[PDB]
């Protein structure tokens, strides 16, 4: 079906892709990146899912519909899907995992996800007021699962394809506990299976044969690496030992990538933004003048035209204004003042803060292990300290993806490398991010208010007044300078030509095996 | 989702 008529297959149906880093983990409870979510997405597969341009088709869910309100939705799963064990895939699987992921036992980083659907308890569970079996879910028989939201949510189906929402193993993880997720014990109902994981090098994944749809899917094996740094994932792809890097490559080497590798380099416009996150509750980030001054005096247009130069757009607020509903979004005031203006300023602030050449504000960049992040922090501490005359004195600290995880979410930084990408293609996917009470906002930033103007988002009753709630939010959260927004992403890959089934428009850049082909000449 |  995925495959062109007449089109030559190769035999073998291998492909070693790039996955950037060694995941936190493989339960879907338990993590919140995209190196772990390329995992998660092979072995599991929820309610709805995409294809190759990330438009959304039935997953796990043959059917669905909603009540005119927006608050009740109800999905027809399919009566003969299995797990890989052969135990079948019910309605239960997913009342069980969705109740896991707001268990407070669980600790989930995700545990916000329900939250941001509106299921009625989700929140009060998350908070500890109500059981995990009050949550506002039900197999209302086994294979009719309805999800009940408290306020309306136009966009719920596209919020189930987030890995967060994947279904679990009832039955398997009841008996196991937290020890499913390992190799020996995974059950899954996605369309391959772990057949090995060496931790720094590689996880290798086989065909499920109880897939309810493999007899379409096409790769009957592949690899993920782990390569942090861009550059060493180019010289890979080179050697011919791996067919899809991960989404950075060495900005110096693009233009030369494009010219000698025809039709091999892809650019995909994500919705994503890059910013550096300011930790709002440790000195002197609770500052709101300190953070202002941070952001007068960056200049995004150094770092997306000057370092990367790959197509990242700059941008100075956190959700990008092209998702659907973000188009009130609007830019800062201050986004529009010369740099000399804006760092005039930002000295200013910083002196009536006491910092001066002899005693510089002093903070280190907490990124994640990457040759083009080290870069880009290179950029920034220069463009801090000359823009201020010498008042920001910054330092730099790589750490490992799992490490660097950790630390963000214990609180263990100054300034961050952040990268956000949207879960479902809302605006609401960026604006939950910053509530007070978001199990996602490792910024510690809390405004009442910010919450009161994404609250009346349920209160609306159309595209246009969600649209304004949304610009709202995002005005209040500039006004504190909670983060320093930096780009929105592009994504540039290199794909080797035998592969195909990845088109360079998925605005979320999933890569799901079960949607790749190699073709033979 | 948190970009690596």
């Amino acid at each position: 079906v995925i495959v062109p008529e007449g089109t030559q297959l190769d035999e073998k149906q291998h492909i070693v892709i790039n996955n950037g880093a060694e995941p936190q983990s493989f339960d879907p409870h338990k993590t919140e990146g995209v190196p772990e979510s390329n995992v998660a997405y092979q072995l599991l597969e929820g309610l709805v899912t995409s294809d190759s341009e990330g438009k959304l088709q039935p997953g796990a869910a043959e059917s669905w519909e909603n009540t005119p309100d927006f608050k009740t939705w109800t999905f027809h799963l399919r009566k003969d899907a299995k797990w890989s064990n052969g135990d079948p895939v019910t309605a239960h699987d997913f009342v069980f995992a969705w109740r896991r992921l707001v268990d407070p036992a669980t600790a989930a980083p995700y545990a916000s996800y329900l939250s941001y659907l509106q299921v009625e308890n989700a929140q009060d569970i998350i908070d500890g007021k109500k059981k995990p079996a009050e949550l506002g879910v039900e197999a209302k028989d086994d294979y009719t699962f309805v999800v009940h939201a408290t306020n309306p949510v136009p966009y719920a189906v596209s919020l189930t394809t987030h890995q967060s929402l994947l279904p679990l193993p009832q039955k398997v993880v009841e008996k196991l506990g937290d020890a499913w997720v390992k190799k020996e014990n995974y059950v899954g109902n996605g369309a391959y299976k772990l057949a090995n994981h060496i931790i720094n090098e590689k996880i290798e994944f086989e065909r499920n044969p109880l897939y309810w749809n493999d007899k379409e899917t096409v790769i009957n094996s592949a690899t993920f690496l782990a390569i942090e740094n861009p550059s060493t994932d180019v010289a890979r792809y080179r050697a011919g030992d791996l067919d899809m890097t991960s989404y950075g490559l060495p900005p110096e080497q693009f233009a030369k990538l494009k010219k000698e590798l025809l039709g091999e380099v892809y650019v995909t416009r994500t919705l994503g933004t890059y910013s550096y996150e300011l930790n709002n509750k440790k000195a002197p980030f609770d500052n709101v003048n300190i953070r202002k001054a941070l952001n007068l005096s960056l200049d995004r247009n150094v770092i997306t035209d000057k370092v990367l130069g790959q197509g990242q757009t700059p941008t100075y607020v956190f959700t990008p204004t092209y998702i659907e509903e973000g188009h009130l979004i609007q830019q800062p005031a201050y986004s529009k003042e010369p740099m000399a203006q804006r760092n005039e300023e930002a000295i200013k602030l910083l002196e009536e803060a006491g910092y001066s050449k002899a005693n510089p504000l002093k903070f280190s960049i907490l990124y994640n292990t990457n040759e083009n992040h080290k870069k880009v922090a290179i950029a920034a501490a220069s463009m801090w300290k000359a823009n201020t005359k010498g008042l920001i004195d910054v330092k730099l600290e790589n750490q490992e993806w799992k490490t660097y995880i950790d630390s963000r979410r214990a609180g263990r930084y100054d300034v961050a490398r952040a990268g956000w990408h949207a879960d479902y293609n809302q605006a609401t996917t960026f604006g939950n991010y910053f509530l007070s009470n978001s199990s996602n906002n490792t910024a510690k930033y809390a405004n009442p208010e910010y919450d009161k103007a994404m609250a009346e988002s349920y209160a609306a009753t159309d595209a246009e007044g969600r649209a304004k709630a949304y610009a709202k939010a995002e005005e209040i959260l500039g006004k504190d300078y909670g983060i320093v927004p930096i780009f929105n992403y592009v994504n540039p890959r290199l794909v080797k030509p035998y592969v195909k089934g990845y088109s360079g428009k998925d605005p979320q850049d999933h890569i799901y095996l079960r949607n790749l082909y190699i073709i033979k000449h | 989702a948190a970009a690596a």
